[PDB]
RNA sequence: AUGGUGAACUAUGCCUGAAUAGGGUGAAGCCAGAGGAAACUCUGGUGGAGGCUCGGUUCUGACGUGCAAAUCGAUC
C-alpha cells in the first residue's frame, strides 16, 4: 500500500478480504454477500382487494 | 523381422507427408499404447518431418486452396503427438527399462523439435516437458540434460525481443517455487546466456512485369515500409517490457537462492548479479551492495570462506562493469579474511561438483566471480583492489604485503607462486 | 452481410430484451393471453 | 504435481485482485490508515450501477456499459505516489539511461553557448 | 494583457520542372607480349571509373609532487 503504519514502522499491507473488496466496488459486483440480486416481487399492497 | 516392415510403411508414410492429410493423422495413430516399436521407430521419424513442415507464424488463431483442414490437420495431430509426449517423459525411475528408454528418446524428439519448432502456439507444452526434466535433485543416469541446458543457452541467445525467453523463465519460476530451489547450477549457466538483458554495442536482368503487376509492386513495397518501422517500434517497447519483468524473475530467483543458501550454487548466484546488475534500477546498487556487506556480517558470526571471497570479488565487479556512467567493508573484508584464508586445506579444488556442463564460451567468457579453485579468487580480489577500483592506498599497500608474508607460511606451492608475482606488481605500483 | 445502422439498432435491442436479467413488474408482460381467449 | 496447479489459481487470482488504478489506490488507503473500515466500503459499494448481470450479455453492450460506469470518487496525491510507485519497473531507470540523460543535457548546455 | 495581420527567420521535407558543363591525370575490366614449374608480376595497348584534381564537450583517466614552458590516450 505505499505507506507506513503506524502501530510499527514495518510497511501497512492488506488482508485478501480487503483486496477483494476494493475490486468488487470497481466492477460493481455485489458487496454484501448473502442476499439475492433478484428477489420475488412480495405484493404487500395488493394482496387486499379494495371495496 | 516384423519392424523392418513397419519400417518401410511408416517410411512410405515419411516419402508422402514430406512430398496428404490424413497420413499424418495416420502417424499419430501409430502411437497410441502397448506397442514400444512402433512407439520409437515413427516419434523420432516424425521430428525431420515436423522440422520440414512446421509454418513459423504462430498457427492456429482460428478458393482452390483450402489452407484450413490442412492447418486442423497440423495443429490437431499435433496436440496429440506432444500430448503423447507428456505421457511419455513423466514416468519415474522405478519403471521398466523399455519406457525408460521411451522417455530418453521423447526428449530427445522434443529438444530436436525446439531447435525448429517454439514458433506456434504449442511451444509451453514441449517447454515444460524439457524444465521439468532438468529440475531435478538427481541427475547421473539422463545423457540427454547436458544437451537440452545446450539447447535452452541457444534459445536465450538468438531471441532478441524477449518473447521466447519470458515464456521460458515464467514456467521455469513456477518449476522453482513448487521445488525450494534444488537446482544443478548449470541451470544458472543457462540463466547467464541471456541476451536479452545486456547490449555489447540489375538493369538488364529484370523479368517484365505488367503496369498493374509494377503498381501492385509499389504499393507492397509501401506496405512492408510501413511493417518494418512498425515492427521497430513494436519490439524497441517488446523488449522493454521483457527486460522489465525477466529481470523481476531473475532476480526473486537469485534471492531465493540466498535465503535457502546452498553451498554450490552461490558462485553461479553471484555469476547473475554481476552481469544483470547495473541493468536494474540503479537505486539497487546501493542495496545489492549493502546484501554484500549482510553476506559479509553472516560470516563474522564464526565452506563460509568462499561465500565472504565471492561477496567481495562481486562487489568489485560489479562497479568494474559500470561502463556508461560515472568501498570500505570489502577491502577491510579482505583485510579481515587473510588469516582464515591460509588457515583452511580447501585452497585448491577444481569444482566441478555437480555443474555439468561448462555453459558456452568459456575461452571467451571470462566467469569473473568463480574462476577456478580459491587461489584465482585471492587473485583476482587483490587484483579488483589495486588494478581495478582505485582505492590506492599506499598505507593498505603496506598492510596487504605485511599479512601476505604471514600467509606464505600457510600455503601450498601453486598458490605461493602466484601472491608473489602479484608482490612483483605490488614493486611495479608501489615502490616502497 | 452489412445492415443499416436502424436495422443494427432493433435487432440489437431485440437480443437485449432476451438476455437481460428483467424485474417482474415488466416480463408480467409477454406472459400473455393465448390465441382462443 | 497437483501443486504445480494449485498454486497458480492464487497466482492468477492475485492478477485480478492487485492494484491499478489511482481510484483503487485512494480506497486502499482509505482502509489501511483508519478512515473507513469494511462496514463503511460495503455501505458505498451500492452505486447506480449494482444488480447487473454481466456474464450472460454479449460484448459488443458490455463493451460500452465499462467504458461509462465509472463513478468519480475523489482521489489523493498520497495514492498517486504509490500507484506510481508500484508500477515503475526495473529497467525504467538504469546505469546507460542515466549515462545518456546527462548526454541530453550537455549537448542543451552546449546549445545556449552556440548563439 | 485582449484581439487581429503577416512570416524562408531557421531545421526537415515532398511533388513537378530546368540545370548538374569543361581541361588534366587514367580505376575496374579486356587484348597483345615477357619473366614465373605454379601463383602472380612487369612492358605495351585499349577501356572511361574516382567526396581524384584544376580553373569542443567529456573521462568524476594518466601527473591536482607531469611523456608536457604549449601533455597523452580515446569518446562523440
Amino acid at each position: 500500500t505505499g505507506l507506513l503504519d503506524k502501530n510499527s514502522g514495518s510497511s501497512l499491507n492488506l488482508t485478501k478480504e480487503e483486496l477483494e473488496l476494493i475490486s468488487k466496488i470497481q466492477r460493481n459486483e455485489q458487496t454484501d454477500d448473502s442476499i439475492n440480486p433478484y428477489e420475488p416481487l412480495i405484493d404487500w399492497f395488493t394482496r387486499h382487494e379494495e371495496v | 523381422e516384423k519392424i523392418l516392415q513397419l519400417k518401410e510403411d511408416i517410411a512410405d508414410l515419411v516419402t508422402k507427408v514430406m512430398e496428404n492429410t490424413a497420413a499424418l493423422g495416420r502417424l499419430c495413430k501409430m502411437v497410441e499404447s502397448k506397442n514400444p516399436n512402433t512407439c520409437k521407430f515413427s516419434m523420432l521419424a516424425l521430428v525431420p518431418v515436423f522440422k520440414s513442415i512446421i509454418p513459423g507464424y504462430r498457427i492456429r488463431p482460428l478458393e482452390v486452396s483450402k489452407l484450413r483442414n490442412f492447418e486442423q490437420a497440423l495443429v490437431y495431430n499435433y496436440k496429440n503427438y506432444v500430448g503423447r509426449l507428456q505421457s511419455l517423459s513423466k514416468t519415474p525411475s522405478n519403471a521398466a527399462p523399455i519406457q525408460v528408454s521411451l522417455g530418453i528418446l521423447a526428449t530427445q524428439a522434443a529438444k530436436e523439435l525446439i531447435s525448429t519448432a517454439s514458433h506456434f502456439n504449442f511451444r509451453t507444452d514441449i517447454f515444460t516437458l524439457l524444465l521439468r526434466r532438468i529440475c531435478k535433485p538427481r541427475i547421473s543416469t539422463d545423457p540427454t540434460s547436458i544437451q537440452i541446458i545446450q539447447t535452452f543457452e541457444t534459445l536465450l541467445n538468438e531471441d532478441e525481443e524477449g518473447s521466447i525467453s519470458f515464456e521460458i523463465l515464467r514456467i521455469f519460476n513456477k518449476i522453482l517455487k513448487t521445488r525450494n530451489f534444488n537446482i544443478e547450477e548449470s541451470v544458472l549457466n543457462m540463466l547467464l546466456s541471456l541476451d536479452v538483458l545486456h547490449d555489447y554495442d540489375k538493369k538488364k536482368d529484370r523479368v517484365h512485369l505488367s503496369k498493374k503487376q509494377r503498381k501492385a509492386r509499389k504499393e507492397m513495397q509501401q506496405i512492408e515500409e510501413e511493417m518494418r518501422n512498425a515492427e521497430q517500434a513494436v519490439s524497441a517497447e517488446e523488449r522493454e517490457r521483457n527486460q522489465s519483468e525477466i529481470l523481476k524473475i531473475v532476480f526473486t530467483i537469485y534471492l531465493n537462492i540466498l535465503k535457502n543458501n546452498a553451498k554450490t550454487l552461490i558462485g553461479s548466484v553471484l555469476e547473475g548479479l554481476t552481469k544483470f546488475g547495473n541493468m536494474a534500477n540503479f537505486d539497487l546498487l546501493g542495496d545489492f551492495l549493502e546484501v554484500m556487506k549482510e553476506l559479509i556480517s553472516d560470516t563474522e558470526f564464526d565452506a563460509e570462506v568462499r561465500k565472504a571471497l565471492l561477496c567481495i570479488v562481486s562487489a568489485f565487479s560489479l562497479i568494474s562493469n559500470t561502463q556508461y556512467m560515472k568501498l570500505s567493508k570489502f577491502v577491510d573484508g579482505l583485510y579481515a579474511l587473510l588469516p582464515y584464508i591460509c588457515l583452511d586445506a580447501d585452497i585448491e579444488l577444481s569444482y566441478r561438483s555437480l555443474r555439468l556442463a561448462d555453459p558456452l564460451n568459456n575461452e571467451i567468457i571470462k566467469p569473473s566471480v568463480n574462476v577456478s579453485t580459491k587461489a584465482e579468487l585471492l587473485l583476482k580480489a587483490l587484483d579488483h583492489v589495486f588494478f581495478r577500483s582505485k582505492s590506492g592506498t599506499k598505507e593498505r599497500a603496506t598492510a596487504f604485503t605485511k599479512r601476505l608474508y604471514m600467509c606464505i607460511s600457510h600455503t601450498p606451492e601453486k598458490t605461493s607462486i602466484a601472491i608473489l608475482k602479484f608482490i612483483d606488481k605490488l614493486m611495479n605500483r608501489y615502490p616502497e | 452481410v452489412k445492415w443499416p445502422e436502424y436495422v443494427r439498432v432493433q435487432r440489437q435491442k431485440k437480443i437485449l430484451s432476451i438476455r437481460l436479467k428483467v424485474p417482474p413488474t415488466i416480463a408480467q408482460f409477454q406472459y400473455t393471453l393465448d390465441r382462443n381467449t | 504435481s497437483e501443486e504445480e496447479k494449485n498454486q497458480t489459481k492464487k497466482e492468477k487470482h492475485s492478477r485480478d485482485i492487485d492494484i491499478a488504478t489511482v481510484e483503487a489506490m485512494t480506497l486502499a488507503h482509505q482502509l489501511a490508515l483508519g478512515q473507513k473500515n469494511k462496514h463503511d466500503l460495503v455501505d458505498e459499494g451500492f452505486n447506480r450501477y449494482t444488480f447487473r448481470d454481466t456474464e450472460n450479455l454479449p460484448d459488443w453492450f458490455l463493451e460500452d456499459e465499462k467504458e461509462h460506469s465509472k463513478i468519480n470518487k475523489p482521489i489523493t496525491k498520497e495514492a498517486a505516489m504509490a500507484i506510481k510507485e508500484k508500477i515503475k519497473a526495473m529497467n525504467a531507470r538504469p546505469i546507460k539511461k542515466v549515462a545518456e540523460a546527462k548526454a541530453r543535457k550537455r549537448m542543451r548546455a552546449v546549445a545556449r553557448l552556440e548563439k
